[PDB]
């Protein structure tokens, strides 16, 4: 007790907040700070040296800066990825039955059903790279749901995490790297890559080293890279020799049939009336994703319990699709 | 409507105006009343008051009943013997009559221990027989033998529901929430009513749990008379325990009217179809052994290529690779190495003999005493391996019938029920000899024999190996593994007072407070006892760092059903015996995404023994997701013992008390690797 309350001289006043950059084998690390001090001292009780993960901010001190403590950085990681296994699987959406099973044979014959990966000898362990003309997650997360069924994901969603800060760089990508290297069967999932869509000169930079460290150039067969943005365009010629190696498809226009598909699967749950027609639906829509049928699916099932019902009334879904129709003219 | 005419109508106390207004409660009684029965204030002088009495005590029950009380409701019904699908029986009946026999049932089942609780029993039990709403009326009336004329009076045509439901949530709430002796009555009376019905399977596992001669027998001239027939053969050879195989060869060997029941009452009609239809079906890649074979060095990741190669009893490559891979092995590993052939071998009865022969009588007599190991462990209904070495028997130092002793006594209490077993195992035990694996395979044999026993013998036996365990205080190992055997003769029961006996005839200084403690473990098999929850969280902080590990380690085998109470904050606390208890206590169940977690925050960490003792459980309860924490060792340890042991979870990956024995006897593996020895004899794995 004496022994555990006798550090308290180095964690008291004299205490400061620094940035580590690395430990060194010698058991001396290297700390920084906003000058940037480096001073090396033997390490102290209360430090884990192992998960530590250095380059994030530890516990200074006014002394000779002896390590007496750490302090857990980026929270931000927690709205990174998605931790649950939704119920959505492959056989629920219809007419892309092709173009499904061509991303299910294409990342699900790796570490799953291995006679045929193993035994062949080739071992691509780059997947294929996809792109949504409706986008919001909606067609990209209903063809990367396939794998969230039974494996461990990996999500991570629009260019804002590197936009939104200093230009720190590659960090983050090293530490979705670090995760996913402690987290192998898993798949990397990227959404809205608009880095160089949306200083501008640091982008392109931490974009090629995105390239650089996607790229896989010391390590071996461990995880499934699947990207997703929204236009092709927007990607320059040199992100596409190194990344999409294995393959890639097109998505057709979800104009008539395949907004009457998505209307049959966001209404085959939910008791619809029989007057609910279907050509005034899939007429008045034009160049919509399913965030928003589902929006009004959501407050058409809520507005229409309002009167302690289930069933959805034709003039109620017209009078939900209003918002269908003012949203997107806009 | 307003209460102006009928208002002053209950105020007169005369005869006539209550035989002519109470028929008018009962007209306006479909619905109870306009409101909540608010005249409670004006019929409380009817309540003093009484022609028609027995309707005065009709709408008194009813007014009592629709408000609030709680003894004086049903007093006007026992009073009443009622005599004088609609809405009015559904509400005085249903409900009113639900909370109100059910409370004169709960009043007079805890207050006083005649029969017009009974027939008001009945009466319910007809009317809710009408109403036809389950579980609710049933779930009530649990607590009230009457039970058994209650399910023969309701299962006459009902059968998937009451089945289903009523034995599904009710045997679920009545191993949870109700003691023995009302399950003991959902045996019998299940019995009864599953006897008369169909569906003979529940029944074998009301066998499984009765452990009775004669349920076997009216299911065999059953599903005798009733015409696959190898499958249950296989099922119901594993259904059954040590004792009604015994005695179900023995009375099936008595009768000899087909001798199928005969041939499928062994192991040979269990193996035969198991065999080929997986080697047919099934094809194992030989990447593992190659591998798993190839990885191997320093004479201990090579025992672990000894136990891989005893995963397979369809490739018998790595098992047929030459010879001198057992000379070039070591003693521990030669004993190992010498069990691998009949690990291997589990199958190929007539094959077993010509291929352990090269092996038998030969220089070494390690290698013949695990080649008599071998032969113990291939068979368990054939009994005729091992003559020579129960023939000789006479050493009383060492003759290489110790070491045989171990492997034949070992092997042939894995393949016992004979008393001529123990009148020979009456030296062996006897004999006290300094090797700790005598009197372990020994107490582990008669342990193993005297599982399931008819509630448990305290003779001469556990006498005998309780007045020699306390003959030396020397080497507590043997008061480590002879309470194991122990506790096997205590296993299968939880109320007998034999744990007690051992209270009284065992308490001393804490070795044999240990043994004590260890009968409480297995003599507590499981049921409602929360007592012991309590007791167990009380007992919980003992100085003593091996009863906690033990009696605390009893969790996964207490409350073995319901899972969801299991996990506990045992992973929080700052005790390494703790974080055993958890690890161990995690069990080899379907291996859900938390348990993997539970082996995700337990894996990583320093002591060689947990970090030892992690991949046991955590490859036991998964065998996608299988390799990742095989790379996490690769990355941990890249000591010996967590190489071995990953090359075993190697092994691992790719209520029976066959599969609750091996490792709650494997639970001693913080000491030499003489233990070890006796690690590559497991049978708890599928």
């Amino acid at each position: 007790e004496e022994e555990r309350s006798k550090v308290d001289d180095l964690r008291g006043t004299p205490m400061s907040v620094g940035t580590l950059e690395e430990i060194i084998d010698d058991n001396h690390a290297i700390v920084s700070t906003s000058v940037g001090s480096e001073h090396y001292v033997s390490i102290l009780s209360f430090v884990d040296k192992d998960l530590l993960e250095p380059g994030c901010s530890v516990l200074l001190n006014h002394k000779v800066h002896a390590v007496i403590g750490v302090l857990m950085d980026d929270p931000l990681v927690t709205v990174m990825k998605v931790e649950k296994a939704p119920q959505e699987t492959y056989a629920d959406i219809g007419g892309l039955d092709n173009q499904i099973q061509e991303i299910k044979e294409s990342v699900e014959l790796p570490l799953t059903h291995p006679e045929y990966y193993e035994e062949m000898g080739i071992k691509p362990p780059k997947g294929v790279i996809l792109y949504g003309p409706p986008g919001t997650g909606k067609t990209l997360l209903a063809k990367a749901v396939a794998n969230q069924t039974s494996a461990t994901f990996l999500r991570v969603v629009g260019s804002e995490l590197i936009q939104k800060y200093l230009g720190d760089g590659p960090k983050l990508v090293r530490e979705l790297f670090r995760v996913a290297e402690e987290h192998a069967p898993s798949i990397v999932f990227i959404d809205e890559i608009d880095a160089i869509g949306t200083g501008e000169r640091e982008i392109q930079r931490t974009m090629l080293e995105l390239l650089n460290q996607l790229d896989g150039f010391d390590s071996r067969g461990d995880v499934k890279v699947i990207m997703a943005t929204n236009r092709i365009e927007t990607l320059d010629p040199a992100l596409i020799r190194p990344g999409r190696i294995d393959r890639k498809i097109e998505f057709p226009l979800p104009d008539e049939k395949t907004k009457k598909r998505i209307f049959q699967i966001h209404t085959s749950r939910m008791t619809l009336a029989d007057d609910v027609t279907l050509d005034d639906l899939i007429m008045a829509k034009d160049d919509l994703s399913g965030a928003d049928i589902k929006a009004i699916c959501t407050e058409a099932g809520l507005m229409a319990l309002r009167e302690r019902r289930m069933k959805v009334t034709n003039e109620d879904f017209k009078k939900s699709k209003e918002n269908v129709l003012y949203k997107k003219q806009e | 409507r307003d209460k102006a005419p009928v208002q002053p109508q209950q105020s007169p106390a005369a005869a006539p105006g209550g035989t002519d207004e109470k028929p008018s409660g009962k007209e306006r009684r479909d619905a109870g009343d306009k409101d909540k029965e608010q005249e409670l204030s004006e019929e409380d002088k009817q309540l003093q008051d009484e022609l028609y009495r027995p309707a005065l005590e009709e709408l008194r029950r009813q007014i009592r009943s629709s408000t609030t009380s709680m003894t004086s409701v049903p007093k006007p019904l026992k009073f009443l013997r009622p005599h004088y699908n609609k809405r009015f029986a559904a509400d005085i009946i249903s409900v009113l009559a639900m909370t109100m026999s059910g409370e004169r049932e709960c009043l007079k089942y805890r207050l006083v221990g005649a029969g017009e609780v009974a027939k008001e029993w009945q009466e319910l039990d007809d009317a809710e027989k009408v109403q036809r709403e389950p579980l609710l009326t049933l779930v009530k009336e649990i607590v009230p033998l009457l039970m058994e004329i209650e399910q023969v009076d309701m299962l006459e045509k009902d059968i998937d529901e009451n089945a289903y439901a009523k034995v599904c949530l009710y045997l679920t709430s009545c191993v949870n929430y109700v003691p023995e002796p009302e399950n003991s009555a959902l045996l019998r009376c299940a019995l009864g009513v599953f006897r008369k019905f169909s569906r003979f399977p529940e029944a074998l596992r009301l066998a499984l749990m009765l452990n009775d001669m004669e349920l076997v027998e009216d299911i065999f001239t059953s599903c005798k008379d009733v015409v696959m027939l190898g499958r249950h053969g296989v099922f119901l050879e594993l259904s059954e325990d040590v004792e009604e195989y015994e005695d179900l060869t023995e009375i099936m060997s008595n009768v000899q009217l087909n001798s199928n029941f005969l041939a499928l009452a062994r192991e040979l009609d269990i193996m035969e179809p198991k065999v080929p239809d997986d080697i047919y079906k099934t094809h194992l890649e030989n990447n593992r052994f190659g591998g798993s074979g190839s990885q191997v060095d320093s004479a201990r990741m090579n025992l672990a290529s000894s136990f891989v190669n005893g995963f397979v009893n369809q490739d018998k490559l790595l098992t047929d690779d030459g010879n001198k891979w057992l000379y070039k092995n070591k003693d521990h590993g030669m004993l190992s190495a010498a069990a691998s052939l009949g690990m291997i071998l589990l199958w190929d009865v007539d094959g077993g003999l010509t291929q352990i022969d090269k092996y038998l009588y030969s220089s070494e007599d390690y290698i013949k005493s695990g080649a008599l190991l071998a032969c113990g462990i291939v068979n368990s209904g054939v009994r005729n391996e091992c003559d020579p070495a129960l023939a000789l028997l006479s050493d009383y130092v060492l003759h290489n019938s110790n070491t045989m002793r171990l492997g034949s006594i070992f092997g042939l209490g894995l393949a016992y029920n004979r008393e001529d077993v123990l009148t020979l195992l009456l030296p062996v035990m006897g004999d006290s000899k300094s090797s700790m694996e005598v009197a372990g395979v020994t107490a582990l044999a008669c342990g193993m024999i005297a599982v399931g026993s008819c509630n448990g013998d305290v003779t001469s036996t556990i006498l005998q190996t309780i007045m020699e365990k306390s003959e030396t205080e020397l080497k507590d190992t043997y008061a480590r593994w002879l309470p194991l055997g122990l506790g096997l003769n205590h296993l299968g029961k939880g109320e007998a007072i034999e744990a007690i006996l051992a209270a009284l005839e065992v308490v001393s200084e804490p070795f044999r407070s240990f043994a004590n403690t260890l009968v409480d473990v297995c003599a507590y098999a499981g049921s409602g006892n929360v007592l012991k929850v309590q007791q167990l969280l009380h007992i919980c902080s003992e100085h003593f760092d091996s009863k906690e590990k033990e009696e605390d380690k009893d969790k996964k085998e207490k409350k073995d059903k319901d899972k969801k109470e299991a996990p506990a904050d045992m992973g929080a606390h700052q005790g390494v015996a703790v974080l055993g208890i958890a690890l161990i206590a995690m069990g080899e169940e379907i291996g859900a995404e938390m348990a993997l977690r539970t082996f995700g925050h337990l894996l990583r960490y320093g002591e060689p023994t947990l970090r030892r003792a992690v991949p046991l459980a955590l490859a036991l309860i998964s065998v996608s997701h299988d390799a990742d924490p095989e790379v996490s060792y690769n990355s941990i340890f890249a000591a010996r013992l967590a190489a071995m042991l990953r090359q075993l979870a190697q092994y691992h990956a790719k209520k029976g008390t066959l599969t609750l024995c091996p490792y709650h006897s494997d639970r001693q593996l913080m000491s030499q690797v003489a233990v070890a020895g006796l690690l590559t004899v497991l049978v708890s794995f599928l």
